[PDB]
């Protein structure tokens, strides 16, 4: 009854970065810094509207997320804080690539006979609006602040 | 408690009889085949209408 | 120190019930059951062969999905043992109601401007093929034990 | 941890602005575009099976 006390607050431990971890995956999270609100409109309002931000924007496999996790967080509560960002909010090649590599993973069945990854580079290079509905009119997705 | 994939190819068991080439009678096959045979026997039924 | 030991107790407690908890969700845990292997194969054919058995056959909810996963092994255990399947194996009441809520929980946003879950009982009703491509000639998913 | 199905499937229900005896097809129009251009299709007077 002494070390089934390090068996619950161990538990409990576990259980909290469990949570912590999938909550930070998640639309409420991320647009809770209001730069990213316009890509959390276009999230809702699409077909990808019930998959968390992380299920496309974040690796799959554990070992490789959470360090990704750490380093595109740093690099956002930075550019948010100390740093000054442009009027184009675009998306860096290391984020092309977990991002197209997620589709993959969700999609595989569709395109299991068929050269989809050859001709275009990125699946969104046919699927364009699955990129934050980019394509529409700024009014459907941005407001000024 | 079970480890690998289902394989996809649904490959059909695969026999060795004791029979030659050109066996034929009905009776050799019921010794190595008695579920399929008592299946067969089944043929029999000859009072059911639809 | 008996305090570190007893925390190292309680995470892997749960990285084990975590682990598998996971793996008795999917397909080469439940195909172990030779029984169960038309509709492995159907599984694996299928535009869902990337998502678990589980995905589609449990509550998510993790507080009815413990007790519902443990229940329908226990009879699943007893049938295949000691009891006697027929010809047919088909799903209860209770299985269909969960396969056809977690339709629901990944496919909302095709279906949320129309009432869909209204002239047809369940999703399936339509989307006949989904349930295991029953419509199939059967040297496509079966072949003697 | 969480679920990110944040919007649930629910039955549409509806409250036009419409008039209990509205029986002019152009005044639906505004309230239902998308249906609307669905039943202009019927406009079509080529085709031949
Ligand atoms: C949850 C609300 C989010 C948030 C906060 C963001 N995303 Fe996405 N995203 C997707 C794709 C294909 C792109 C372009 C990548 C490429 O160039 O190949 C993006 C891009 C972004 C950006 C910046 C670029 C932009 O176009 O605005 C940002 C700020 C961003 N994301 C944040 C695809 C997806 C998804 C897959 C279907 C999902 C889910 C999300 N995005 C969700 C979110
Ligand atoms: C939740 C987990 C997320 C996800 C998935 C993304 N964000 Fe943000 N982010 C913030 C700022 C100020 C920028 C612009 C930086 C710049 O102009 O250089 C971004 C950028 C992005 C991108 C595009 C850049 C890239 O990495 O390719 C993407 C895909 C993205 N974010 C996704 C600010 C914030 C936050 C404030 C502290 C928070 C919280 C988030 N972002 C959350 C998320
Ligand atoms: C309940 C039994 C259903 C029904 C009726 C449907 N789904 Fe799903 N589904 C999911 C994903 C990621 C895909 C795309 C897979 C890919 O592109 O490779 C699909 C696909 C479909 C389809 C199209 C394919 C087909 O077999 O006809 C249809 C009609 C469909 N779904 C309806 C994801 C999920 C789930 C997430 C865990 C769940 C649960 C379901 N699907 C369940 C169902
Ligand atoms: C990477 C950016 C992509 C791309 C190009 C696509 N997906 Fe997904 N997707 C998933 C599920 C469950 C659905 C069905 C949702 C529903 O039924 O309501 C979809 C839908 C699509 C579509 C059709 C809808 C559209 O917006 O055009 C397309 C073209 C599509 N996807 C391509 C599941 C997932 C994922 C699992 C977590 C991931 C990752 C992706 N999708 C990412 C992508
Ligand atoms: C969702 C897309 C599913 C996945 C993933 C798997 N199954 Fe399935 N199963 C699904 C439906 C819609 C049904 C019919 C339910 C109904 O309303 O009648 C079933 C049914 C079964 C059955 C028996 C009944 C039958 O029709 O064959 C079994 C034994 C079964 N499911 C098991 C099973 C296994 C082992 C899976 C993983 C390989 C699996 N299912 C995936 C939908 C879905
Ligand atoms: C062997 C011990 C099994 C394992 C492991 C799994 N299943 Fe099974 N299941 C088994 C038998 C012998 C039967 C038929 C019993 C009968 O009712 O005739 C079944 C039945 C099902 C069903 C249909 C009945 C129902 O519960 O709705 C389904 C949907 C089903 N099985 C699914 C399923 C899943 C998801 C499994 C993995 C977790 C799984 N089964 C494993 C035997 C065995
Ligand atoms: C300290 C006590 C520890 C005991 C554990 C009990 C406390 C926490 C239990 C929370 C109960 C809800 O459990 C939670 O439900 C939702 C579904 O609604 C699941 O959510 C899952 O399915 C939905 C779709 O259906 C997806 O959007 C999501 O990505 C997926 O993870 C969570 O994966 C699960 O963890």
């Amino acid at each position: 009854k002494l070390v089934l006390g390090g068996a619950t607050l161990g538990v409990v431990a576990l259980a909290t970065v469990a949570f912590g971890m999938k909550y930070t995956d998640q639309r409420p999270f991320c647009t809770s810094c209001h730069i990213m609100n316009p890509v959390g409109v276009t999230h809702k309002l699409s077909g990808h509207a019930n998959i968390s931000c992380n299920d496309c924007h974040a690796p799959h496999n554990l070992l490789a997320k959470l360090p990704f996790k750490a380093i595109a967080g740093a690099r956002d509560v930075y550019m948010n804080t100390l740093g000054h960002p442009g009027d184009l909010i675009l998306a860096g090649m290391e984020t092309k690539e977990v991002v197209n590599a997620n589709c993959k993973a969700c999609h595989t069945m569709t395109n299991v006979e068929v050269a989809s990854m050859e001709a275009k580079k990125y699946c969104t290079d046919c699927h364009r609006n699955v990129q934050h509905m980019r394509m529409k009119p700024i009014s459907t997705r941005e407001v000024a602040d | 408690a079970g480890c690998s994939d289902v394989s996809t190819e649904l490959k059909t068991p695969v026999y060795k009889t004791k029979l030659t080439a050109e066996e034929i009678r009905n009776s050799a096959f019921k010794p190595e085949f008695p579920k399929q045979y008592a299946s067969y026997e089944r043929n029999d039924e000859t009072t059911v209408m639809t």
